[PDB]
């Protein structure tokens, strides 16, 4: 029963170890790895076992486990479907369980210069968020909805989606950071201050007040957001799709 | 606590006692800040409001305010300042407007900018309508002036326009010819300026500027130096495409010249950068504070630095004269040193540089060290300061970024910048696992465009030889009792690591990294290596990583460029494939180009960019030698890589090398590698791998071996080495029995690899059908997947068994059975397998066509056809832009017979309409496939589907869409059926990107003038009776005028401006007037000519009167002509 | 700057105070670890009142310093770190690295900040919860739940800025209001509880990241911590009153707990199996006023808890039965049977192994022994189970709960009694379920507690037959024990027991056990009672019960006689307080609360005692 599902993710992870050693830990310019493949049988085994006998947050563990895996071997893509994968399985009942393996399926879409991929994601995060999160969420939500937010903001910045195909979701909150009248939400005011600049810096074609933006928010944002951020600036200033 | 709690009192208690003001005056003079700061508390909230029903008390807080506004400066600080100085009394509405413009309006931070100018409008909207008496004493005479004149002499009255004419309100109230020179002004105009704002329209405007005058443009101190990289950029698209580029040219004589220039400013003698208080060495440091110290020259360097990094990314793609001559190359390699210190010595004094001058200073660095010309340079004695100082400013800048005080970088004669870089450089090449492995759990702080830069570098200055031997050791072996005396020409050359200290498996692992990560950097280290391997091989587990070890450096020769350089080299491929006899025809030589284009922009978005280091797009390269040899360019290999392996990855797959190449390049009718004795390496490892599997070797080896064997048989040159590989597995076959557990997976593609390359006969090589079809019968995939690239080699160019055709169907039906089931679900199932089940079908159904045909080759098309349109969870995409490009190949080679080719031209149109804009642009190469293969209102449905694509695409696609479909339209109809539906989609509302349709209605008309349509095109220009003119957006509307009279324009030097015109698609500035003006009276006189059109065209214009400007002063041009 | 200027006029010398906090720093680096250890406890000493100085910039650099000591292969050297990161105020320190410039670049110029609460919370305490030394492990644990309440989080609706946050941590001493003003399990709160929403959204960062951790554990180790921290917030920070930080009321992180519960290496460390047995009681007991109706458990009505609480009892009941099996030491072979399940019999090999070796040694004292605790800890979570069950889910399986409540009360007789009681809750339906039917720096420095002040003084002026075999044992090991925490549980069952209505004459028939409660006053009054201030309450409230009681309608003690008791307690002995007071509070209670003229004389004498 579960001890066969113990066996099995204790192969896996032994598996694993070697798949590491074999590519990572010693490089290997000779190996395409087969323990990945042995590994990932082992997981799905272990994962069918878990959702037979009513473990769903087993098996997304062991799910998350695989997607970790796949990440550190320089495969983002099929880690982020992994990722979602063990979202999904723990979403009705573990919703910050869920957002953290969202957040890493987001990242490892970022890893894959996905950039629609993360931008939905990110979207999805911030509606679970906001549904499981009670304005004024409960600060385990807040977190992510701060995180989701400013990315959500830095890759409609980047993809710039033209007015037809533009969510409500997404011009909700873009509308959000154009300024009128005397507002920040869950984001400190500081970062919303930059946030705003920058939202209107990219929008009047301003490459001065972006560099400024870009070097007054870099103690402000995560390694992540940082890149995001100098994404922005060089599809300002040499945009993707010319050929030149 | 104390000092804001008190403040937050007497506030509250002023509040209360408002009939006196000296405690009122004292708390505005002395503390504005501190109330700014607390002015979110209801005391102090009430403090401002009563400060605000005070004349006196509000210009008090104004004048401490303009006292006091240093400190205001930060965003949250300016905009509590702002909310305080909104409610001030009308009173001081002259004062507090004086405060703003003067002071806060010119804001980096553009929302404060936004506020200001709102709170300033309705400044100027409450003096206007108060009373003159007053108003005119609040704005007195010259301060009024004063604010306008702040305002145009700065560019502050175009951002704030509104602020601009509600002043002139209130002042009100209170009392050429298109030629070449023309052209270079109106260029320079634009290009001497110093701006990043359209650096590509910059590029092709002075592109047009003639090539006898272009050098001298490029190289005055006002040239624009953020332009030399998009004009290199620019240029090298027309020496790719076949020309010569005088932008090319020009712009590389100005960049090496400014780089000999800034060098030329570095002190003589240097020394070694190091961080920790450059002030007791000597004064060069006071020289080094003063050189990029400031700001001219530092806001030069990473400038200077992005035009070498361009420059230096495709030298190794240029004609031969056109690479950096010997004399500059010590040059260069001081400027990259010179320019990294720049970034440090910013780092040091004005926190992080700026995310493109890193990228551009670590772009100069890591391309510098890929060139031999530069290696050569800095890697000799009289340039060791220079590596040293190399070293120093990447560890520098990694630590600066990566790394918080409190942590460590890793977490578990000789002078001392020796050993530091040395002891630097074995750090960093330590880091690559952890701290820069991309993806892994300690990368979270490296913002990930840096750290390819970084691995790259590090490994480039980890093979050094001032520091390469040092790192070569393992740190488990200085642990140990292991310290020699070294010396090398600098002090630094150890001996390698003694076999003694190789036996336990830790060392021997972090060795194996080590040369695995370095490479080898001549022959001579390859050979040491080698006999360390060896001397190793001669133990519980040590056999395995020896025989791993020895195949992955006997792999490391294969590498094409840079013999053993993994910084510059990936291991080389040849595919089965053979490049495609449809193109190289009339049209297959223009769906070259439309899809080459595509092609790009596939590469750009989804390739994982492994053989590719630095950040530029376009940089996309095949490891393929010629192999009749130099590295086939990427565009003559546009469907031939392997349709299994991943789009841009490099690494070792099963079927690297096709036995096409292996019967050509060393023909072997069916010497050594770069400067290494591979043959020797070769001979060696067959005869003890020939007399170790079949003499109590254990079954862990035997795999092993055999997976040894099946990789290094890519090296193998002459025909008794397959034959002993194939003797040899075969022996082993009969010698080790069924059990396998891990043998069958090198077993059985190695068997069947030697098979084929022996030009496979039913002599000996028959017996592969058994096992093969006993393969494809397994329990684990893994198995079954050897067997698949078995298949393959053996398909490759072997006819089975010379007499037995049954292979086919036993391959035929497993495929038609295994891919039938994955497609409802393609996560559950192995990336791997799929990929090379779709290989061995594209390939049956290209090169055997006569045994497939009911079953085959029309159901795979539904098998590719139900992957393509499955959802973007379901179907990943690395199976989707390989079942898609093996369609494309299936289709643009003509070996399918037409229900299949027909039921495939017709899965292209259900694929474009995705919003992943990577999927679009895969489908968007089918669509363009299946139409210039198949070659009328289906192309009508194709070109509508293309302008949609534009109009709801996210910019990247649209402005590739945009660069395809001028040649579309003039290659697949006549321009007439076009011409309206292009202008409509130029002229219209719900078009997000007129700039792009303005480039294509440019395209359009240019191409006119080709068989004699120089009249249609002012025909159609005439048809702007309803159209044009009529454009809410009269900006938009006059913009939308000059660029179609650009567009429409027979005359040179003023179709040359028309990027000048897209620079500013809104921007009704008078300039862009006269430019309007000066376009349509160009096209009035040579164009129109007819009497009666020229009447036809002037009384289209009054009828939207605008006796403003738009209009009116063309009319006035018209009526002076 | 006064003092040392004083001292050094006095005596002459011209020592810095900053000049031992480079010896520390450079101490801190030491090669060997005892003194590394010392350096800590240096650091632990000092670093808070640095912090609190105009040499705060220093005590940042030392809190910088220390963190590297969480690598140490020496765990006391670790645990020393734990501790003095716990004493730390993040509050301040946020205020000092919002102040600070040059320090978040630290030494090689580093660009970003210092994040010091992030790290301290991530990298080293829930980091050392994944340590492989338990005490290492518990250290972190306690630390963790030190650090909950002072960890300044950004944009929160009770603190703005950190100044604001210390300023109510200052405040909430010494402006306190001076004001002042059917047995629940432990775990249920059945009111609003309104909690600081400050406290609040720190403890469910802090849940969330341990949670997190233990979601994505590959280590056993880590597993055992976080599953101790979780126990021991759930502990020090209830899931009823606390009910927002932990997530919701609990549907997921029990389930989440439940599934460890259903490990196969889990539930064989004791330690860890008891930790995930409360707080999987905990969070299913937390949901009780919003998850309660007025099939099988049907007091719930929430139906996505149901089958958590029926595997909870069954897993409780089948552990249960194995250790009565390995008490009354018979081999493994109708619903908490174990015998046709692999991992339960792996958990009876676990639990046999540590009761044949407690049954060898003589530690009486021993508090940490790993069988006594576990059978402790299942006893507990089941009892606070029973309070949502009614008799439905219960009627059909007291039986075998009473029969093993017979075996493992020789072993854990309070926890024991605890169960019987909740046993005659459910069976008497007296349980739960049967029973169920913008402020910153002046609101809270002034404007607030002059609120309070000033509206405080302006309202200033207006199946029993199943029970008798463990209720004699209980009464039995009364008279025959010394513990006085097993006395306070039988005097609560006999009181239960009287207010149920059971007569006495059935238990006590030879008036024997009043007799030896009234012979313990004799030793109480002495002095020779070892910890009488325990037992002096329940004495008293289980006598006023009786004075109720009727003998065949003749009193049986009555209110004077205990009158008497209580002033020979008081008149003759020591602290009022613990002896005296804790006495008269049930006859205060239950005469003027809850009560024809002879009772006038009684409140009268009573009121002269009060005086």
């Amino acid at each position: 029963g579960p001890g066969e599902a113990l066996a099995l993710t204790e192969a896996a992870r032994l598996f694993l170890r070697q798949e590491r050693d074999a590519r990572q830990r010693l490089v290997c310019p000779a190996a395409y790895g087969e323990p990945l493949q042995a590994a990932a049988s082992a997981l799905g085994a272990a994962v069918r076992l878990h959702l037979e006998l009513g473990q769903p947050a087993a098996a997304a563990a062991l799910c998350l486990e695989l997607a970790a895996a796949l990440r550190d071997l320089g495969q983002p893509a099929a880690a982020a479907g992994h990722f979602q994968r063990a979202a999904q399985l723990q979403l009705p009942q573990l919703p910050l369980a869920a957002l953290q393996a969202l957040g890493e399926a987001a990242s490892c879409q970022l890893l894959a210069r996905d950039y629609t991929g993360a931008l939905a994601v990110f979207t999805r995060m911030q509606r679970l968020a906001r549904e499981h999160g009670s304005p004024a969420a409960l600060g385990a939500f807040s977190d992510v909805l701060v995180r989701c937010e400013v990315s959500r903001v830095l890759l409609l910045l980047l993809l710039q989606p033209p007015p037809a195909k533009l969510l409500p979701e997404h011009a909700q909150t873009l509308e959000k950071y154009s300024w009128e009248a005397f507002s920040s939400g869950q984001l400190p005011e500081e970062l919303f201050l930059l946030l705003q600049s920058l939202v209107m810096a990219t929008h009047e074609k301003d490459t001065e007040a972006i560099k400024s933006l870009q070097v007054e928010m870099w103690p402000l944002l995560t390694a992540e957001q940082n890149h995001l951020l100098h994404l922005v600036l060089q599809e300002t200033i040499s945009p993707s799709g010319q050929g030149v | 606590i104390v000092r804001r709690g008190a403040l937050i009192l007497f506030c509250d208690y002023v509040c209360q006692n408002l009939h006196d003001s000296e405690h009122l005056t004292w708390l505005i003079v002395n503390h504005i800040q501190d109330l700014i700061s607390l002015s979110h508390e209801p005391p102090v909230q009430d403090f401002i409001s009563a400060v605000h029903r005070n004349s006196a008390a509000s210009g008090l807080f104004i004048q401490a305010i303009q006292s006091r506004c240093e400190n205001l400066s930060t965003p949250t600080m300016l905009k509590k300042t702002l909310q305080c100085l909104e409610g001030i009394h009308l009173s001081q509405s002259g004062a507090v407007l004086t405060l703003y413009v003067d002071r806060l309006l010119c804001t980096p931070f553009r929302v404060l900018a936004r506020m200001v100018d709102i709170l300033a409008c309705r400044r100027v909207e409450m003096l206007l309508a108060a009373n003159l008496q007053s108003s005119m004493a609040q704005l007195p005479m010259e301060e009024l002036n004063r604010i306008q004149e702040y305002l145009q002499s700065s560019g502050l009255a175009q951002r704030h326009q509104r602020l601009y004419s509600l002043l002139d309100r209130f002042r009100l109230s209170t009392m050429v010819s298109p030629d070449k020179d023309w052209y270079v002004h109106l260029v320079k105009s634009q290009c001497w300026t110093r701006s990043d704002s359209a650096l590509l329209e910059g590029a092709e405007l002075v592109n047009r500027i003639p090539a006898e005058d272009m050098n001298a443009f490029m190289m005055n101190s006002e040239f624009n130096l953020s332009l030399l990289a998009p004009c290199l950029s620019l240029g090298m698209s027309e020496i790719s495409g076949g020309q010569k580029s005088a932008l090319f040219e020009a712009a590389r004589e100005v960049t090496l010249a400014r780089v000999s220039g800034t060098v030329q400013q570095l002190p003589a003698v240097h020394h070694v950068f190091q961080p920790e208080l450059p002030a007791e060495p000597a004064a060069y440091w006071s020289k080094l504070n003063d050189l990029f110290g400031d700001a001219a020259l530092y806001q030069s360097l990473p400038t200077l630095a992005r035009a070498l990094a361009q420059y230096l990314v495709v030298v190794s793609k240029l004609p031969s004269h056109l690479h950096l001559p010997p004399e500059k190359e010590k040059d260069i390699v001081k400027f990259v040193v010179a320019t990294l210190e720049a970034l440090s010595w910013h780092l040091i004094h004005e926190q992080i540089p700026l995310s493109l001058d890193l990228q551009a200073g670590l772009d100069c660095c890591c391309l510098a060290l890929q060139l031999p010309g530069l290696w050569s340079v800095v890697s000799s004695t009289e340039f060791v300061t220079h590596a040293c100082s190399l070293i120093h400013c990447v560890h520098f800048i990694l630590e600066a970024v990566a790394v918080q005080p409190g942590e460590q970088l890793l977490s578990p004669q000789n002078p001392k910048y020796i050993t530091a870089a040395c002891e630097m450089v074995a750090e960093m090449v330590e880091s690559l696992q952890s701290v820069l492995a991309l993806g892994h759990k300690r990368n979270s702080g490296v913002p990930a465009f840096l750290t390819p830069l970084l691995r790259n570098i590090i490994i480039s200055l980890a093979r050094l030889p001032l520091v390469n031997s040092y790192t070569r050791v393992p740190p488990l072996v200085w642990k140990l009792g292991w310290s020699p005396k070294p010396g090398g020409d600098f002090g630094t050359a150890f001996p390698e690591i003694p076999v003694e200290f190789l036996q336990e498996k830790e060392v021997f692992k972090e060795f194996i990294y080590r040369i695995n990560t370095l490479g080898w950097t001549s022959r001579t280290q390859f050979e040491e290596t080698w006999a360390t391997l060896l001397g190793v091989l001669v133990r519980t587990q040590i056999n395995v990583l020896a025989v791993q070890a020895i195949t992955s450096l006997v792999l490391s020769a294969m590498t094409v460029p840079v013999a053993g350089n993994p910084a510059v080299s990936c291991l080389e491929q040849q595919p089965r494939n053979k490049p495609l006899k449809a193109l190289d025809t009339r049209f297959g030589r223009k769906l070259s180009i439309i899809r080459g284009i595509v092609e790009q922009e596939i590469q750009a978005m989804v390739s994982k960019r492994e053989n590719i280091a630095t950040h530029h797009l376009y940089q996309a390269w095949d490891p393929v030698p010629s192999l009749s040899g130099a590295l086939i360019s990427h565009e003559k290999l546009l469907l031939q890589i392997n349709p299994e392996r991943e789009l841009g990855s490099m690494s070792y797959k099963l079927g690297q090398v096709s036995i096409h190449s292996v019967w050509l390049g060393n023909s072997i009718t069916p010497k050594h590698r770069a400067g290494v004795d591979i043959h020797s390496c070769s001979q060696f490892l067959l005869e003890l791998y020939s007399r170790w599997i079949l003499p109590r070797t254990p079954a862990i080896l035997i795999s092993e071996v055999v997976r040894s064997l099946l990789v290094v048989s890519d090296l193998f040159t002459e025909r008794n080495q397959f034959e002993l590989m194939y003797v040899t597995l075969t022996e082993l076959r009969r010698v080790h029995p069924s059990e396998d557990e891990i043998l069958a997976q090198y077993l059985v593609p190695a068997t069947c690899k030697a098979a084929a390359v022996l030009g496979m006969d039913k002599a000996v090589a028959e017996p592969v059908s058994r096992l093969l079809e006993s393969t494809l019968r397994s329990s684990h995939l893994p198995s079954r997947v050897g067997a698949l690239h078995g298949i393959l080699y053996v398909l490759e160019c072997d006819l089975l068994d010379d007499t037995a055709k049954q292979l086919i169907p036993v391959i035929s039906d497993y495929l038609l059975s295994n891919l039938k089931g994955i497609a409802h679900c393609v996560n559950i199932h192995s990336q791997q397998h799929v990929l090379v089940m779709c290989a061995t079908a594209f390939y049956l159904i290209e090169n055997y066509p006569l045994d497939v045909g009911p079953e085959f080759s029309a159901s795979i098309i539904q098998m590719c056809g139900v992957m393509l349109s499955g959802s973007e969870e379901s179907t990943p995409s690395i199976i989707y832009h390989c079942a898609l490009r093996g369609l494309e190949r299936l289709l643009l080679s003509e070996q399918l017979s037409r229900l299949d080719a027909e039921s495939l031209v017709k899965l292209s149109v259900d694929r474009v309409n995705v919003h992943s804009p990577h999927r679009a642009m895969a489908a968007l190469g089918l669509m363009l496939t299946c139409m210039y293969t198949g070659k009328v209102i289906v192309a009508m449905e194709r070109v509508s589907v293309l302008f949609d694509r534009i109009r709801k695409g996210f910019p990247c696609e649209a402005r590739v869409v945009a660069r395809i479909l001028p040649q579309f339209l003039d290659d697949f109809f006549p321009p007439q059926d076009i011409m309206n539906k292009v202008i409509g989609e130029f002229l219209s509302n719900q078009q997000p990107y007129p700039q792009f349709m303005a480039t294509v209605v440019y395209k359009v008309f240019q191409t006119l003038h080709s068989t004699g349509q120089s009249s249609m095109v002012r025909d159609w220009v005439m048809l702007s009776l309803s159209n044009f003119t009529q454009r809410a957006p009269v900006a938009m509307a006059t913009w939308s005028l000059s660029c179609f009279f650009v567009s429409a324009s027979t005359s040179p030097w003023v179709a040359a401006i028309l990027p000048h015109v897209i620079s500013r698609m809104g921007k009704l500035e008078q300039v862009d007037v006269n430019l309007f003006c000066l376009v349509a009276t160009d096209f009035y006189r040579h164009q129109i000519e007819e009497e009666l059109d020229r009447r036809a065209f002037q009384s289209v214009l009054e009828v939207v009167a605008a006796p403003g400007s738009p209009y009116h002063r063309l009319l006035t041009c018209l009526r002076n002509v | 700057g006064d003092w040392m200027g004083t001292i050094r006029t006095l005596t002459g010398n011209t020592f810095s105070l900053a000049d031992c906090i480079p010896l520390l720093r450079k101490t801190l680096k030491d090669e060997s670890s005892v003194t590394c250890k010392l350096a800590c406890t240096a650091v632990r000493n000092c670093v808070m009142s640095l912090c609190s100085s105009s040499y705060s910039e220093l005590g940042l650099q030392l809190i910088i310093d220390v963190l590297t000591l969480r690598n140490s292969s020496y765990w006391l050297v670790r645990t020393e770190l734990l501790e003095t990161l716990a004493e730390i105020d993040f509050r301040l320190v946020s205020f000092l690295e919002a102040k600070a410039e040059n320090l978040h670049r630290g030494a090689h110029h580093y660009t970003g900040l210092l994040k010091l609460q992030e790290r301290v919370l991530n990298n080293v305490v829930i980091h050392l919860l994944g340590d492989e030394d338990p005490r290492v492990r518990h250290v972190a644990a306690a630390s963790l739940i030190r650090l909950v309440p002072k960890l300044f989080y950004k944009c929160d609706q009770g603190q703005a800025d950190p100044v604001v946050a210390v300023a109510r941590d200052q405040s909430s001493v010494y402006l306190k209001l001076l004001m002042h003003e059917t047995r629940i399990y432990r775990g249920y709160n059945l009111l609003p509880s309104i909690t600081d929403v400050t406290m609040e959204n720190n403890l469910s960062r802090v849940i969330a990241a341990v949670s997190h951790e233990l979601i994505t554990s590959t280590t056993r180790a880590l597993t055992f911590g976080c599953c101790e921290a979780l126990c021991l917030l759930s502990t020090a920070f209830p899931v009823c009153i606390w009910s927002l930080g932990w997530h919701c009321c609990t549907v997921g992180m029990a389930t989440m707990i439940l599934t460890l519960l259903s490990s196969a290496w889990f539930p064989l460390d004791l330690s860890a199996h008891q930790d995930a047995l409360i707080l999987a009681g905990n969070l299913l007991a937390a949901s009780a006023p919003k998850s309660l109706r007025s099939e099988v458990w049907p007091a719930l009505g929430d139906r996505a808890l149901v089958p958590m609480v029926e595997q909870l009892f069954s897993h409780l009941l089948k552990v249960i039965n194995i250790c009565a099996h390995v008490l009354d030491d018979v081999a493994p072979g109708s619903l908490g049977s174990f015998y046709h399940l692999p991992s339960y019999l792996k958990l009876h090999d676990v639990l046999k192994a540590t009761h044949a070796n407690y049954k060898v040694t003589l530690d009486l004292q021993n508090s940490t022994e790993k069988f006594g605790g576990f059978l402790r800890s299942a006893l507990d979570v089941l009892s606070q189970i029973l309070e949502l069950a009614t008799l439905q889910d219960i009627g059909k399986c007291v039986e075998e709960i009473l029969g093993y409540l017979k075996s493992c009360f020789s072993r854990e007789p309070m926890m024991a009694t605890v169960c019987v009681q909740q046993l005659l809750k459910t069976l008497f339906g007296t349980n739960l379920a049967s029973q169920f039917d913008r402020p910153g720096l002046y609101h809270y420095c002034f404007m607030a507690p002059y609120t309070h002040f000033t509206q405080a003084l302006a309202d200033a002026s207006l199946h029993i037959r199943l029970f008798e075999p463990l209720v004699i044992k209980a009464l039995k090991q009364y008279t025959t024990t010394t513990c006085v925490q097993l006395q306070k549980q039988v005097l609560d069952l006999l009181a239960q027991l009287v207010q149920l209505r059971v007569n006495y004459c059935l238990l006590d028939s030879d008036q024997v056990f009043i007799g030896f409660v009234l012979k313990q006053f004799e030793y109480i009054e002495v002095g020779q009672f070892r910890e009488s201030e325990a037992i002096i309450p329940n004495i008293f409230f289980f006598l006023v019960l009786l004075s109720y009681e009727r003998y065949h309608s003749k009193q049986i003690i009555g209110i004077p006689k205990i009158i008497q008791l209580c002033d020979g307690i008081m008149a003759s002995g020591r602290k009022a307080v613990t002896h005296a007071i804790p006495a008269l509070q049930p006859i205060v209670h239950d005469l003027f609360v809850l009560r024809g003229k002879e009772l006038e004389t009684q409140k009268e004498v009573v009121v002269s005692m009060l005086l």
